[PDB]
């Protein structure tokens, strides 16, 4: 029982339990190499 | 197997909870002696959500009743369904309530908190699984507002994962039953914001307005007003107890409706509420329920949604019905009144369907919504608080119990920021 | 090959079967109309009388 | 003999599944107990005795949907092991169904699917069902596919998924789940079919004459398509088409696999009695935008190779005249580099109708799958909805707390953006 | 002709033997009193007239467990000289059951077993049962084996012992007793099989559908393996394996003898309705980590040579196809040396069922014994548990007070390290 008791001096201050999500600065996304399936060949790159 | 533990605090909590078990007992079909005498096999599928079985065919609810004085408890047991509860779950003190928050939180709360937690420990760890707790209390009082929040902190510390759904009654704007409510509500909100997952706000005046306008009850009593609340708490958990075409339990509701950790206060409403003579005119269709739920008068909280803007909305439908008809209405109501919805969240309306409706009612609906209109209700309690606080009013009663004056300033500041937080997301 | 020729005596079973399933569907929706009207209206008739007369 | 294995994920997958197997047992002539009052080997196994067992696995993270089958009439047909149920669902959260709760049950299911593949001597592919908006459908569906890709390699993993509708929506977080799952399906799936509820919602009201449908009617319409697709492997036909032939003919490149669906005739019993519904008639109805199972009009885009499946009376003579006519139609476009553009299949067994059935017994019917650039319309709508939510960080906290690193949100943005660039580049002509 | 002697020590051994001799009596057709209403004589002696007596010796230092048999139904079957009981148990103390109290009964016991060996003209092995954690199973069992090593020499001695579970434990001093008996077992035993209660508990709940098993259910499972193991000497078969053939094939070295065991099919009646359970399926079920009766993962390490035993209408071809399929499993690791890796046996007598039983009446079954390096995982548990206790000298006073010298504690620790070295050296790359 001694551990449960909460004195008045330990009143719940704001932000103790509501954590905030950090603002997400980011790395450049690894776009086209993220997939093992090769990209389509383009229209202008046709063999003559 | 998603068991839920039920906790009742104070005069408001015990009377609401006692009527709540009358509703469930008839839905599942439990005789007041505690034995099953029902009519369908579907009732026994998932009675484990709320009940335990004593060997002998007697079912016992997972209910714990908490009070500082035993006056209201003995009034409950003398009721018809009072024999149902386990005698050892009645946990009470032997001192006056005081209608005081600090006295309930610090003086009498610490003594009873030791016994209440272990009674919770008995029911919480006796089942195969536990989804979350269920608290019923009022904010204007001293026991439910003060002792209820104390248990809420301990429940969070021991059981962080579980969903701490609470149902609260908010003090009324015109006449409210306690002088010191602005102090009690302001302190209670501080604990509710940081600890609880979901909070529902009920105002007594709306219940009076609903009964007088819609049901045409010439003399509504507190049994009938508490009957309306029992429908909503029954509606939310009905997805757990019965099969449906689209299941939506408590955790689905919290994820969809809550966009940010602190904005989770909710308003509720129930349809169909049929006037005793208007029934001969009302052909009960799916669009008919849609008209009632989004109608501003049906709302159980005295905050007008039209004065604010909606963030999220959810509707539950009970009964065998077309899935197309429900989905079309959700699109129809959203596009018709776009002025009350936020642009940067499309598809603001969540929907669900359940198979088995309440007895007699061939279909029924439940609504839960979140809006910036809650700024109306907080500005009221803040304005009353400041003028009562600017001069040292009744404060000396709380300080004599031991509460430091810095707690109020911390409490009001957190309340003030949540008002601003609703303001900024309206843009 | 283009030998749905059985239709010389095969589509007649089909169309006669089409007729019997047509009647079955209309029986099913007809009885559903009768089931709905009694349930929804006349159980409500008791709710009206009891609530009003007890009041 | 030759086998196909079915996996059903989520509420949509499961309750689609019971409708499909209700259709198949009635089609083959098997009682719900599995006994009899052929092509059984494709979908069923002989346990000994006169009893058969489906080649299916039902997976969900909550027991309500699975327990309906467990107490239902069909409970005796299924093996108790095939019905796998979790403890608590993903709450429509992709991260919860992928990282925290999904990994608690992934290895249990992977044993059971592999164990079923032992009995399938001539296995040639899988069928996998999803609902994109669901947490388990999207979250666990990604984890299942990634593991299944390395477990079996070069085996055709065919998918059939419910794309979120352009306007009808039941989940607020729905755009979040769909885009994250887009990366997983594009690399690992061999081919995945798209359908949306809203098109089925309109089709079942207009063509079929139903005033107010439920999920039950739509799941039966899906079952007809799967029956038509698999009928070539099961029963005799003038032109057989295996799973591999579909894969080669439909998709020009790896990243452009996604087809769309269509079916004809869809007609009420009292209206089907009125007309004869020849081969040319049913072929003409397939190409009207009204009949698409995905609510995107092909006329904004162009057609690549299309596959036609005929189940009924039809035999090649009138097929050639019909496709020749459809080529003359100037309301239908084709990309210049696909002059042939067609693959035709013909089977003799007519469709099977159901007690309480929504449809009549038409003596001939046709099923259609086409690859078109009109599907890019659906991706643009999903892309815009996601950016509105993510600009103000409307729901990031729920996904981050359940194990996801937020850097995966922009990565899922680029993979969809890259896919949109591929379809429009392919749509060009020289 | 050929005879086997079964010895039961402690509570665990005699309680298992109660179920075993139940199973033997029903299988051969002998009433519990020893009369009739072949291979009888490999386990029983024909006393004359028409009565039979088992070849077994029951010993425990306390009379409660034995007196249950003396008052039980089987009291008429046994010869009272065989039932040996002490006065007070070893109190789970190794020193007590080996030096102080074990000496009281050791020479009385050795006369009875030797007297039983005179009637066995063609004896070929012994069957000895232990529980490592118990004082009598370890303290007295170690003493018994040491004498039997010099008495009989190189007659093969096989053991069936219950190893302490990874997490389930009923005695605090359990780690202390196991290590001390490990020194005695490794030198004297010809080959000792491993079982543990924790894996049998999980097996008895999943495969056999039992909510809450007892020691009774687990004891019948072990009897089936021994019945399958000894069935080669009893009944006809296409491929016979003697005890010596088991001995040479399974062990490549002297200190690497410890195998693990498996059995298939273990199925309930209402599940076998859905499964044919042919040779291919039962062979596959053996190698899953779930079916191992010691809770160690074979995927964790490598396999050495395995031995397979079949009981039923099994054709030698289907055996070869099953073994060929197993070698294709890349999840199964074999050592480069021993590419052969297998010995197969076929016998015609199907398994026997028991009234009040838990198993199904399957027409064929397979028993699996394998040598693997994964058991080093189990020894790592016992080593770590011992070090924490001995670091602070948690229970040394009890053992020293009963005559035990402290110097034995590090020496027994020394051997287990050497045994742990031996397995990894062999498990290392060629
Ligand atoms: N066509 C069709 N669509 C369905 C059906 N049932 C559900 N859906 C769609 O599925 C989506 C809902 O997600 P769920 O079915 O619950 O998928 P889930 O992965 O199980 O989601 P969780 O319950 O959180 O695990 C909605 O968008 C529905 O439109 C059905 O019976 N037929
Ligand atoms: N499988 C199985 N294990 C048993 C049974 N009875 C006892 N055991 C095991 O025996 C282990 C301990 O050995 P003891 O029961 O003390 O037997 P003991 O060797 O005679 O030891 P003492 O009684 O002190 O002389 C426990 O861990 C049990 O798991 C049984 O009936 N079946
Ligand atoms: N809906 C409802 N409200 C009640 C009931 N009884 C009391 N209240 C309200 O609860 C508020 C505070 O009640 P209070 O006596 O302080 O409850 P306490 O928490 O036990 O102290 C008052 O404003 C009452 O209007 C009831 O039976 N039903
Ligand atoms: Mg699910
Ligand atoms: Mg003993």
């Amino acid at each position: 029982p001694e551990k449960l008791r909460q004195p008045p001096s330990q009143y719940l201050k704001k932000g103790e339990r509501t954590k905030k999500l950090p603002p997400k600065e980011r790395v450049i996304p690894k776009g086209n190499e993220g997939l093992t399936k090769p990209p389509v060949p383009k229209a202008t790159e046709t063999i003559k | 197997v998603r068991e839920i533990v039920h906790i009742q605090a104070g005069q408001c909590g015990n009377q609401i909870g006692a009527k709540f078990w009358e509703v469930i007992s008839d839905e599942h079909g439990i005789d007041p002696t505690g034995s099953y005498h029902g009519d369908s096999d579907l009732q026994l599928e998932r009675i484990n959500v709320y009940y335990n079985e004593a060997t002998g065919g007697k079912y016992v609810p997972r209910a714990i009743l908490v009070d500082l004085e035993p006056g209201t408890m003995d009034s409950v047991r003398a009721g018809q369904f009072g024999q149902l509860f386990r005698p050892d779950n009645f946990v009470f003190g032997q001192s006056g309530a005081g209608n005081n928050w600090a006295k309930g939180y610090y003086t009498e709360g610490q003594e009873l908190c030791e016994s209440i937690l272990d009674v919770i420990r008995k029911e919480a760890e006796s089942c195969d699984c536990l989804q979350g707790f269920q608290l019923v209390h009022s904010l204007g009082g001293g026991t439910g507002a003060g002792l209820g929040t104390l248990l809420l902190n301990k429940l969070r510390e021991e059981y962080p994962d579980r969903i701490l759904s609470t149902y609260s009654i908010v003090p009324s704007p015109k006449v409210s039953d306690t002088v010191v409510e602005p102090y009690n509500c302001t302190l209670s909100v501080h604990q509710l914001v940081e600890s609880a997952d979901e909070v529902f706000c009920i105002d007594n005046e709306a219940l009076y307005d609903i009964c007088f306008r819609t049901l045409k009850l010439t003399t509504p009593t507190y049994g009938d007003l508490n009957h309306l609340v029992s429908m909503v708490m029954s509606g939310t958990t009905c997805a757990l107890r019965f099969p449906g075409q689209l299941n939506s339990d408590l955790r689905k509701l919290a994820v969809n409706l809550v966009p940010f950790p602190r904005l989770h206060f909710f308003i509720v409403g129930f349809a169909p509420l049929t006037s005793r003579g208007s029934q001969q005119y009302r052909a009960l269709t799916v669009p008919e329920l849609t008209s009632q739920l989004f109608d501003n008068k049906n709302m159980m909280a005295a905050c007008d949604p039209r004065r604010g803007v909606y963030l999220t909305a959810s509707a539950h439908f009970r009964g065998r019905m077309s899935s197309k008809e429900v989905d079309e209405q959700m699109l129809n109501i959203q596009a018709r009144n776009t002025s009350y919805f936020v642009e940067w969240i499309p598809s603001n309306v969540k929907s669900a369907i359940c198979d088995i409706p309440p007895r007699g009612l061939k279909m029924a609906a439940t609504f839960i919504g979140n809006t910036t209109a809650f700024r109306e209700l907080f500005t009221r309690v803040d304005s009353q608080f400041q003028k009562m606080y600017a001069r040292r009013a009744f404060i000396h009663w709380y300080v004599n119990e031991g509460l430091e004056t810095v707690e109020f300033d911390e409490a009001r500041s957190n309340m003030t920021d949540l008002i601003q937080e609703y303001e900024m997301y309206e843009t | 090959g283009q030998m749905d020729t059985q239709a010389y005596k095969g589509m007649t079973p089909e169309q006669i079967e089409r007729l019997k399933q047509i009647q079955l569907q209309q029986i099913e929706e007809n009885r559903k109309r009768r089931e709905a009207e009694a349930e929804q209206e006349r159980i409500d008739e008791e709710n009206r009388k009891k609530a009003a007369r007890d009041a | 003999m030759r086998e196909v294995i079915s996996i059903h994920v989520g509420q949509a997958g499961v309750q689609i599944g019971n409708g499909c197997w209700e259709l198949y047992c009635l089609e083959h002539g098997i009682q719900p107990d599995g006994q009899l009052p052929d092509a059984f080997n494709t979908f069923f196994s002989e346990t000994g005795a006169g009893k058969h067992v489906p080649r299916a696995v039902f997976v969900d993270l909550e027991p309500t949907v699975v327990d309906e089958v467990r107490t239902g009439t069909y409970r005796q047909l299924f093996h108790p092991e095939q019905l796998i149920s979790g403890k608590e669902d993903a709450a429509n959260n992709y991260a919860r169904g992928h990282y925290t709760v999904g990994k608690e049950i992934i290895d249990l299911t992977l044993d059971r699917i592999r164990k079923l593949a032992d009995q399938c001597t001539g296995l040639q592919g899988f069928l996998i069902f999803h609902s994109f908006g669901g947490g388990t459908g999207a979250g666990f569906g990604s984890l299942l596919l990634e593991r299944l890709s390395v477990d079996y390699g070069k085996k055709s993993k065919l998918e059939f998924t419910v794309y979120p509708s352009p306007q009808v929506s039941t989940a607020i977080v729905e755009p979040y789940n769909s885009i994250l799952a887009t990366h997983s399906m594009i690399d690992h799936s061999d081919c995945a079919f798209m359908v949306d509820n809203e098109a089925l919602y309109d089709l079942c009201r207009r063509a079929l004459d139903i005033e107010r449908p439920t999920y039950t009617n739509l799941n039966r319409l899906i079952g007809q398509v799967v029956s038509s697709l698999t009928a070539s492997l099961r029963f005799d036909g003038a032109l057989n088409v295996d799973f591999t032939e579909f894969q080669t003919n439909l998709v020009p490149y790896a990243r452009i696999h996604f087809p769309i669906c269509s079916y004809a005739p869809v007609i009420s019993a009292e209206k089907a009695y009125h007309e004869q519904l020849s081969v040319a008639e049913i072929t003409n109805s397939l190409f009207e935008p009204a009949n698409m199972m995905v609510k995107c009009d092909p006329r904004h885009g162009k057609y690549m190779a299309c596959t036609l499946l005929y189940r009924g009376d039809v035999v090649p003579k009138d097929v050639s005249a019909a496709v020749a006519t459809i080529k003359t139609k100037r309301t239908i476009q084709f990309v210049d580099w696909c002059p042939t553009g067609f693959k035709m299949g013909i089977n003799y067994q007519p469709p099977t109708v159901v007690p309480g059935g929504d449809l009549a017994k038409v003596q001939r019917a046709v099923c259609m799958l086409a690859n078109t650039t009109a599907i890019a319309e659906a991706w643009s709508r999903l892309d815009h909805k996601f950016d509105l939510m993510y600009a103000k960080r409307a729901f990031v906290h729920w996904y981050v707390g359940e194990g996801m690193e937020e850097a995966e949100f922009p990565e899922a943005r680029e993979d969809l953006a890259l896919l949109e660039k591929d379809y429009d580049e392919v749509a060009a002509e020289s």
